[PDB]
């Protein structure tokens, strides 16, 4: 179920980073830490924000109806 | 409006079990080899250490509300720098020639060693602990 | 089976049980707009009210204790002592 | 029998469905009836 | 030369070793495969922590919205949790977690937290920590052999 | 179920008024005033500029339960000094140095590059 | 019968309990939508229409509301569905079924219910969100914790109900509980962790937070304390403010291990007039302890005043707490480098011994012990090496812990932690066990398959070298589970089996109170005790006070309470009494003296045939001690001059007070010796302590003071007999069958399985035993 | 052994002594046995106690016994409680058990908790027997919306 | 529905200790680190000792270093991983080496005099909430009230609560009785 | 130039680090909660639903949207709807936004902050727009729709505060700090041999001078100094925090000394 938008703890908008960040991991082959990091996400609340997230809505598409 | 006890200390022994502002000082006094004291210090807003020639004095002077300012330019029993008060609980017959006695500052405690005090220390609760120098 | 007013070896004062009860019944009647022998110093609550007329030794009740052989003594609120 | 779970008893029972890994977990229960 | 911050293991005074287990971790069933560090738990408390796994919530099927059961709950912002095991992967626990990576500080603070009772941030619980959705769902038909 | 609207916070509700001057019985020239929707902000803030002034001989303030935004604050000063004024001056000072505080923060913005 | 059983519940509310720390220890809050939906039938009156009608008007959903109104004719008006809400000029005699409000008394309770303090009255206090929330130091009357656990709100509905409620079990009047005999509540978690730190000598407090703290005391008389430190800088102590929150005229005393009148460690306990004068303040002076500062000021002060006590407190130390935080982590459960090879030896040594031991009993050198086999006598020494190495594993961990080690902390202060926590977490676990013995071969001849067999080394059978920060070995990780899991099976069983016996025994109790002849019997009207606890008395009216004339040498027996007038050396010097020159030699005093040193004598004699043990510590009503400090601080008795007291006013004085402490006033010769008896105990302290010369020679009493004193016991003594009703058959059950219920564990029966065995008059007990002198 | 003892002095004296421990019991025998002091001999089996030193003697015992099971979990309670217990268990000359004797009983009437649904055939054989209750029971006084005579209810207010 | 975390909510991390909600706080009251963080629990240092639970303080080390690195944290039971080697990766980020952190208290801005264990930790929500077990029966015109709670009542000695609650408001009834033969035969 | 002074170390579209001398911690600290719950901001707080064919629930969607930040600089001029006389809201006490997206394509259809379309009149006031940050502008990931699912909505934001909920939180984050070297002595460290060495050091130590080995404690010396950075959400700029949160503060105590006023 989608990337939360906003950081639980501080509420760093963190909804507009879901595909960036995905991004840079796949053709940047970068570790998630560097990664996160260029993101702008500094703290660790915000950081297990991102690293911590499921995108379930991608399976919760693949139904049909 | 008194002045109860005066002289001078020469501290034999300070010693800090575990009190990382406090220290319990343990001096013989000058002139009478009867006369010992023991004391607790906040080594931290008045540092001591060995063989420091100390003055005291106790009175119960310069119980209402306590203030703070002001008086800064009208009453100056700040002839000392160590300043304490507290309450006095018991004279003990140490047995002999010498009488203690036991006096409590909130928690730091003193016990002092003599005689002729039992017509110069109180029978009561007020008690400033000076000490300068 | 009564016992006269001598005799009686009873406790002189009042056991938390009774004073219980009593303040009870009498905060009921007060609560049930009756007379009231007490000035109030202005208090409005019927409980509060029974404890100043129990106070003021103005209750016209009377506890009968009943021993467990059924013989048994009367003690008027009035004399039996309030401690506690 | 399997509606019930009254063979001739407790056997049988809604499949628990709360988290994922509790319907796991039911799917590889056990029972003992009735020295130590 | 060993080690100190280690366990301390017996040996291996053996010459007559017939099998080798697979890995000792696998003595564990599905609960326990989601504690982590068991082995550094007191006994007990790894079988309440057994038990409460069941009272939890999260996504139990990636399919809720397309059944109909008394009851269920989806946590709104599932997350696979930061310290895991070897084991969870066959549990498919990150795919499916229950739980959430909540920033914990342990403390006496306002007294608001004692004999057992949290205290718990309201400012995240509002920027979604820890909702969940409650799906309850009620059933009837038509007479019988009348 | 049983929660208050979020608005009670800061919003006050019918009859409440943002304070309450009851004088105090225990101690002479002092006085407790009662804040309501308002927390340790404001609090804090007044029991410190409060603490400045040598004529005053008491101050402190308490919420007396997180559950309710409002708290109490006991205030003492010295005969012939109404600690409402005591209160007054305090609230100014507070502000002046606001003001001052808004004013620099804004020039040093304005020397700053990017 | 399905009222009886109270299925039928009318007017009661259930929930999810939460602490809180700034409800007063007797209220209870209740969450609004609960308010609105119990209710209260009050009748109309001059003095409550205005509060009424306003109610009225408020209707049925809006907090201080109502429902219902009833008329003269027991006419029903529904507040929500009546064309005529906004109206109703409400009458003196009708009923308004309002909404329950702040101060209302109600009946609480967390099941099961073992005991009155599990079912204790509050007053209400509305709240907003849902959950029954209640002051921490009724925690454990109730046995409460926070991890979701329920309770029950019930509403008295007369005027008489509510007085029963208020009057006879409301929380403050249950604080000094009957059956422990001591408080049943004290100051627990972080109240109890905040005041030890708060007290530490190290500890000051500057005037930005002491006029803060000052002021959350709302008992506080505004009136700031003079700093303890007034030179460079004036600071406070964390003792002198907490003081404010202890009221005034209260003494206590303590005396630990080593302490001394300058308590060179802050050992012990010494409060004079409210005022702390040396110790650090933890469980032992603020828990739930016989001595304790609750015990006292319940007994001296009052039982509200001592409510509101558990408040102050909890008011100044938790809002001191609150700016200093606590914390723990893992660094708490670390040990020094040298530590822990310390350790890895204690145990290496440890497992050398049982090595020998087992070297030895394979070569047969093995002389096993009486009555035992060679193979008990070799489990047991190998047995008691392990659970040796693993406790001086243990101290050696405990001792390095700082003073800042955070689990050192929280068991210095006396809230949770211990030994066997610290050893197992940072040093050795320990030997597992089941079934009193290690880890045996359920395999043939071995523990697992990963051993050969015939192996009885540690590793084998159950022992755990490791400890939790370190992690345990598969090996140790299953034995520990097969132990711990005996722990989990039996917890279930002594659960049951108690809760049973607990029922069981109220069932056979049930029926028995005290009556108005001071007796106690059945339903059937038998005897089965003659006086009450055979002296009458009440329990929570008793105390443990020490008989000083049992012990000692006969020689300081008489240095102490021997008078001789006749006799230079012997008699009152006369600085202590005022007539004392004139009475050396008065023949017609000695009389009197001499018969009193007699009847001393006699009672010495008497207290070592009651109590061979030589034992002087016995709980007795009316704490004598006490009375006495009550004397020296309330007329300023100075130990310097002379009493105005004559040998006569004490002598004859004493020995009227006992013709009064009355427990029966039958006034025949029967019932007059029972009085006699019930009383004798007491006397004998009583004339211990109130002896010529200790009230001349030890504590320079007045003849006002003194006067003062003799009238005072005589109350209390009053105060702690027993009141005709209570129904101390249900009382003794619960309080046996509450304190077996908190029982879960050198070889013989005990706990509940021996209560069982005992209870049920059981022939065929399973650890017998005969033990002859 | 330790057992304080009184000295010639006065004081109390730690005097060690040896005492026999036993894993059976065989109380009337070895009483007789001489070198032992037949007056100290002691048994945790009050049952034996009982039928040997009578039951007064056993009601001691029962105490000591049901105190050590409390004592051994450090725990403390006031004796007025526990002795109230041993006395129930006594009153009768005989040791009494609690843990449920009788099916029917142990001190109640025929109307608290009417259990069996059958106050049916309970109430035509309270009619055949005469039967007298006593009506002190909180349940009985109930169905008859009266207070039992217990605390609060054990006396009357008049006027 | 959609159930928001209220105060009397069921909430456990995975080492067998649950605990409801006391209260919440908004972020300005919560207490905060310096770099700005707060905490979205806080739980009281007194449930640890006798717990023994000490896979908790790891898991929770071991979880803030995984966060600062984006790295998993292995937790599993019998491998290497120690709380040493974990204070050292978490050092190496700047942090002190055994998870605490210096933190200023919301109301006042002055620093805390302790440091606190400050990290991350997995924690599940239980269900059975309270808004769920509220019950609250009224009618005027557990939860029961069995011998048990009828018993304690007698302790105290409270008689007339004990007619007032067992029994059924029936209104009272009154009758003339015969003194001789307790039967309502009497004629007034 | 009187008070409280400000020393700026860096400065930015999102983050301002900046040094506060001559104050009071006390004011240091309101400041700063201040800024986390007290500064006006504009958020969606109602949102009506037309089509929703999606796999996300309503209400899930709806928390989403109302975390959406959104621009607030002209918010000191748009209304409180509970103060504006209208019946519900207006374009004097709202900004109404729409979001419709519908499945077309085959690859996954995503819904961003940026299809938000403002349908009120804005009246020339810079408020109410998805603030947007991303580098392909696509300010925050709204849902995600399949073949052909719809999503038809209508937004209503209003002038809202943190403490009524987060959302109206413009600052993100503070950092805040005073005394690097423990100096004044609010804090007691926990060592496990050497405190100085396992506690590591924080970039203001290099700001301030040492403690110096034997200089005895300065039992005078107070709170001054403190070393913060704002961070912003966007909403509003980050310079704007700062200011307008000493001018929310400062008209707070401005009311109390009219409510004296007034009494
Ligand atoms: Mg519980
Ligand atoms: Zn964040
Ligand atoms: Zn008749
Ligand atoms: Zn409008």
């Amino acid at each position: 179920m989608i990337v939360p938008v906003r950081c639980f703890s501080c509420g760093k908008v963190v909804g507009d980073k879901w595909e960036s960040y995905l991004n840079l991991l796949q053709e940047d082959e970068l570790d998630e830490g560097t990664a996160l990091s260029r993101l702008g996400l500094k703290r660790y609340c915000c950081r297990r924000m991102i690293l911590t997230h499921v995108d379930l809505i991608e399976k919760f598409l693949r139904y049909n109806p | 409006s008194n002045t109860l006890f005066d002289d001078i200390f020469q501290v034999s022994e300070v010693d800090p079990g575990r009190y990382n502002k406090v220290c319990r000082i343990e001096a013989a006094s000058t002139t009478q080899d009867q006369c010992k004291l023991t004391l607790d210090i906040n080594v931290e807003l008045f540092p001591v250490a060995a063989q420091d020639s100390l003055t005291v004095t106790i009175a119960s002077s310069l119980t209402r509300s306590w203030r703070p300012p002001q008086a800064g330019d009208r009453s100056l029993a700040d002839d000392y720098d160590y300043v304490m008060y507290g309450t006095a609980y018991k004279f003990e017959e140490v047995s002999k020639d010498l009488i203690a006695v036991y006096y409590s500052f909130g928690g730091l405690l003193m016990r002092l060693e003599g005689n002729y005090r039992n017509l110069n220390n109180l029978k009561q609760e007020n008690a400033y602990l000076l000490i300068r120098r | 089976k009564a016992i006269p007013k001598d005799q009686r070896a009873t406790t002189p004062y009042m056991t938390k049980y009774e004073r219980a009860r009593i303040l009870g019944t009498r905060a009921l009647q007060i609560s049930m707009n009756a007379p009231v022998f007490v000035d109030l110093e202005g208090e409005t609550d019927p409980l509060r009210i029974a404890m100043k007329e129990l106070a003021e030794k103005k209750i016209p009740l009377v506890i009968r204790r009943y021993l467990p052989d059924g013989s048994f003594e009367d003690w008027s609120v009035e004399e039996l002592i309030v401690d506690l | 029998a399997l509606a019930t779970g009254n063979w001739g008893a407790g056997v049988s029972q809604v499949l628990n469905r709360y988290t994922y890994s509790s319907t796991l977990s039911h799917l590889r229960r056990t029972n003992t009836p009735i020295a130590k | 030369d060993v080690d100190p911050a280690k366990r301390i293991r017996v040996s291996h005074h053996a010459t007559t070793f017939t099998h080798c287990e697979i890995h000792p971790s696998m003595i564990l069933g599905v609960a326990a495969s989601i504690i982590p560090f068991p082995d550094h738990n007191q006994s007990p408390r790894n079988t309440y922590q057994s038990a409460m796994g069941k009272q939890a919530m999260g996504v139990f099927l990636t399919n809720y919205n397309v059944r109909m059961d008394t009851m269920a709950n989806i946590l709104y912002y599932p997350q696979k949790p930061l310290g895991t095991t070897r084991a969870m992967e066959y549990l498919k626990f990150r795919e499916l977690p229950a739980g959430q990576n909540a920033i914990v500080a342990i403390a006496c603070y306002s007294g608001y937290n004692q004999e057992d009772s949290m205290i718990m941030n309201q400012s995240s619980i509002d920027r979604g920590l820890f909702r969940s959705l409650f799906f309850r769902s009620y059933m009837d038909q038509e007479k019988k052999y009348g | 179920m049983n929660a208050p609207d979020r608005f009670e916070l800061f919003l006050l509700g019918e009859g409440e008024s943002k304070l309450k001057i009851d004088p105090d019985t225990k101690a002479p020239n002092a006085v407790v005033i009662t804040f309501e929707k308002e927390d340790h902000t404001l609090g804090n803030l007044i029991r410190a500029e409060l603490l400045n002034d040598r004529k005053v001989l008491f101050a402190a303030y308490k919420v007396e339960h997180p559950f309710f935004a409002r708290f109490k604050l006991r205030i003492q000063t010295t005969e012939g000094y109404d600690p409402k004024d005591a209160l007054k001056n305090a609230c100014n000072s507070i502000i002046n140095k606001l003001g001052a505080l808004k004013t620099n923060f804004e020039t040093e913005w304005n020397l700053q590059t990017l | 019968r399905g009222n009886l059983m109270g299925k039928r519940v009318d007017f009661s509310a259930r929930t999810v309990i939460s602490g809180d720390p700034n409800l007063e220890l007797d209220q209870v809050g209740v969450p609004k939508s609960i308010a609105k939906t119990l209710t209260y039938p009050e009748v109309v009156t001059p003095y409550n229409i205005d509060r009424l009608t306003q109610l009225v008007r408020n209707g049925p959903n809006e907090h201080p509301g109502a429902k219902y109104v009833i008329r003269d004719s027991g006419d029903r008006i529904d507040l929500r569905y009546s064309k005529r809400a906004g109206d109703i000029q409400l009458q003196y005699g009708w009923k308004v079924e309002r909404h329950i409000m702040d101060n209302d008394p109600v009946l609480f309770n967390r099941q099961p219910s073992l005991h009155k303090m599990s079912m204790m009255a509050h007053r209400v206090k509305v709240i907003p969100y849902s959950t029954f929330r209640l002051n921490l130091s009724v925690t454990s009357p109730y046995n409460a914790d926070f991890d979701g656990d329920e309770m029950n709100l019930h509403v008295p509905q007369s005027e008489e109900t509510r007085a029963e409620l208020s009057q006879l079990c409301a929380v403050p009047l249950q604080i000094v509980s009957p059956q422990s005999n001591k408080p049943c509540m004290g100051i627990v978690q972080d109240t109890l962790c905040g005041i030890r730190k708060l007290t530490l000598r190290d500890t000051f407090i500057e005037l930005d937070q002491v006029l803060n703290m000052l002021y959350w005391v709302p008992d506080w008389d505004g009136v700031i304390p003079t700093p303890a430190i007034i030179k460079p800088k004036p600071l406070w102590s964390g003792k002198q403010i907490l003081s404010v929150a202890i009221p005034n005229g209260i003494h206590l005393q303590r005396f630990d291990e080593g302490t001394t009148l300058l308590s060179p460690k802050d050992n012990g306990m010494l409060i004079i007039d409210g005022q702390i004068i040396f110790g650090v303040v933890e469980k032992k002076t603020v828990g739930s302890s016989n001595g304790g500062l609750i015990h006292v000021v319940t007994r001296e002060k009052g039982p509200q005043v001592c409510a509101k006590l558990f408040g102050n407190i909890q008011k100044v130390v938790n809002f001191w707490l609150l700016h200093n935080g606590f914390s723990t982590g893992i660094g708490d459960t670390i040990a020094d480098g040298p530590t822990m090879r310390e350790i890895t030896e204690t145990i290496a040594e440890a497992k050398k011994k049982v090595l020998d031991v087992t070297k030895e009993a394979q070569a047969n050198l093995l002389t096993a012990k009486h009555g035992m086999t060679l193979r008990e006598s070799f489990e047991d020494n190998v047995v008691r090496f392990l659970n040796e190495a693993r406790d001086k594993a243990g101290r050696l961990a405990e001792v390095n812990l700082k003073d800042l080690n955070n689990v050192k902390q929280m068991v210095m202060a006396g809230s949770k932690g211990s030994f066997i926590n610290i050893a197992q977490m940072s040093a050795c676990v320990g030997q597992q066990s089941v079934e009193g013995k290690r880890i045996a071969f359920g395999f043939v001849d071995r523990t697992l398959p990963h051993f050969s067999k015939d192996d009885y080394s540690p590793e084998s059978k159950g022992f755990v070298e490791n400890s939790y920060l370190r992690g345990l070995t598969p090996q140790e990780f299953f034995f520990h589970a097969m132990g711990g899991r005996e722990g989990l099976i039996d917890t279930a069983v002594k659960t049951a089996e108690t809760g049973y016996i607990q029922r069981r025994l109220v069932k056979a109790l049930e029926d028995i109170m005290v009556h108005y002849d001071n007796t106690t019997r059945n339903s059937l009207g038998n005897v089965i005790q003659f006086i009450y606890g055979e002296d009458g008395m009440d329990a929570a009216h008793i105390e443990k006070q020490s008989l000083d004339t049992i012990g000692g040498s006969d020689a300081a027996f008489e240095k102490r309470y021997r008078v001789d007038l006749l006799n230079t050396d012997h008699t009152l010097d006369p600085s202590l009494l005022e007539s004392g020159s004139e009475i050396l030699g008065d023949l017609k005093l000695q009389v009197l003296l001499d018969e009193e040193y007699k009847q001393l004598v006699k009672d010495r004699k008497f207290l070592r045939e009651v109590f061979v043990d030589g034992e002087a510590n016995w709980p007795l009503p009316v704490n004598i001690r006490r009375i006495i400090q009550n004397a020296q601080q309330t007329f300023h008795i100075d130990h310097t001059k002379p009493s105005d007291l004559t040998i006569k006013d004490i002598v004859l004085g004493v020995k009227d007070l006992q013709e009064n402490l009355l427990v029966l006033r039958g006034k025949n010769e029967i019932i007059q010796n029972a009085q006699r008896d019930a009383v004798t105990l007491f006397c004998c302290l009583l004339r211990s302590r109130l002896a010529t010369r200790r009230v001349l020679q030890e504590y320079r009493l007045t003849k006002q003071a003194f006067d003062w004193v003799l009238s005072n016991i005589e109350a209390q003594f009053l105060r702690s007999v027993v009141h005709p009703g209570e129904m101390v058959g249900v009382l003794a059950a619960q309080s046996i069958g509450e304190p077996a219920t908190q029982m879960t564990l050198k070889k013989v029966t005990s706990g509940v399985p021996r209560l069982k065995e005992i209870l049920n008059v059981a022939k065929n007990m399973k650890t017998p035993s005969l033990t002859v002198y | 052994y330790d057992r304080k003892v009184p000295s010639p002095t006065g004081e109390y004296v730690k005097e060690p002594e040896w005492v026999l421990e036993t894993d059976g019991v065989n109380l009337s025998e070895v009483m007789t046995v001489p070198g032992i002091d037949p007056t100290r001999i002691y048994t945790n089996s009050f049952i034996d106690i009982m039928e040997v030193l009578g039951i007064e003697a056993g009601r001691a015992a029962l105490y000591k016994e049901v105190y050590n099971v409390i004592a051994s979990d450090g725990s403390y309670v006031n004796y007025r409680h526990m002795a109230l217990l041993v006395d129930v268990m006594t009153t009768q000359g005989g040791l009494t058990s609690v843990t449920r004797h009788g099916f029917n009983r142990s001190n109640t009437g025929a109307l608290m908790r009417c259990s069996f649904e059958e106050t049916v055939e309970i109430l035509f054989e309270a009619g055949a027997s005469a039967e007298l209750d006593d009506c002190r029971g909180v349940s009985e006084n109930v169905i008859l919306g009266q207070m039992a005579p217990i605390g609060t209810g054990a006396f009357d207010v008049m006027i | 529905t959609t159930k928001i975390p209220q105060i009397g909510d069921k909430f456990a991390s995975r080492h067998g200790q649950k605990g409801t909600i006391g209260i919440t706080y908004r972020r300005e009251d919560m207490p905060f680190t310096a770099e700005g963080i707060v905490p979205d629990l806080i739980i009281n240092p007194h449930a640890i000792p006798s717990r023994m639970t000490v896979a908790h303080l790891i898991e929770c080390l071991l979880s803030k270093v995984a966060a600062l690195s984006g790295n998993e944290g292995d937790a599993s039971p019998f491998t290497d991983i120690t709380v040493e080697g974990i204070s050292k990766l978490l050092r190496e980020h700047g942090y002190q080496s055994r998870g605490f952190e210096v933190m200023y208290n919301g109301h006042t801005g002055k620093k805390l005099m302790a440091q606190i264990f400050f990290g991350p930790t997995y924690y599940q929500r239980l269900r059975h909430m309270v808004d769920d077990k509220i019950h609250a029966r009224a009618r005027g015109p557990g939860l029961r009230f069995g011998e048990m709670e009828r018993d304690c009542m007698i302790a105290h000695g409270a008689a007339s609560f004990l007619k007032e609650r067992l029994m059924e408001a029936s209104d009272a009834f009154r009758v003339h009785i015969c003194g001789i033969c307790g039967l309502m035969t009497v004629i007034a | 130039e009187e008070g409280p002074q400000v020393k700026i170390r860096e400065a930015s579209k999102d983050n301002v680090d900046f040094i506060l001398s001559n104050v009071d911690l006390a004011m240091a600290n309101s400041l700063r909660r201040v800024m986390i719950a007290e500064i006006p901001t504009l958020a969606i707080d109602s949102v009506e639903v037309e089509t929703n064919t999606t796999v996300l629930a309503d209400e899930f969607i709806a928390h989403r949207l109302g975390l959406i930040p959104l621009q607030s600089m002209d918010i000191e001029q748009l209304e409180y709807s509970r103060d504006c006389f209208c019946e519900d809201h207006c374009d004097k006490c709202s900004v109404v936004l729409t979001l419709q997206a519908f499945g077309e394509s085959e690859s996954t259809t995503n819904v961003y902050s940026k299809d938000l379309v403002i349908v009120s009149n804005l009246m020339g006031r810079n408020i109410g727009h998805p603030i947007i940050q991303d580098k392909e502008g696509n300010g925050v990931l709204i849902c995600k729709l399949r073949k052909g699912q719809e999503l038809k909505l209508t937004c209503v934001a209003k002038k809202g505060i943190a403490k009524e909920h987060a959302k109206w939180g413009p600052a993100a984050a503070i950092e805040f700090e005073y005394d690097p070297w423990n100096k004044l002595k609010h804090t007691d460290y926990w060592y496990e041999q050497d405190s100085a060495k396992e506690w590591p050091q924080s970039k203001n130590c290099e700001y301030e001078d040492p403690p110096n080995e034997g200089d005895p404690f300065d039992y005078k010396a107070q709170a001054d100094t403190f070393y913060m950075n704002v961070e912003s959400v966007g909403s509003i700029p980050v310079d704007q925090v700062v200011v307008r949160g000493i001018d929310t503060l400062q008209k707070k105590v401005a009311s109390i000394l009219l409510a004296l006023t007034q009494m």
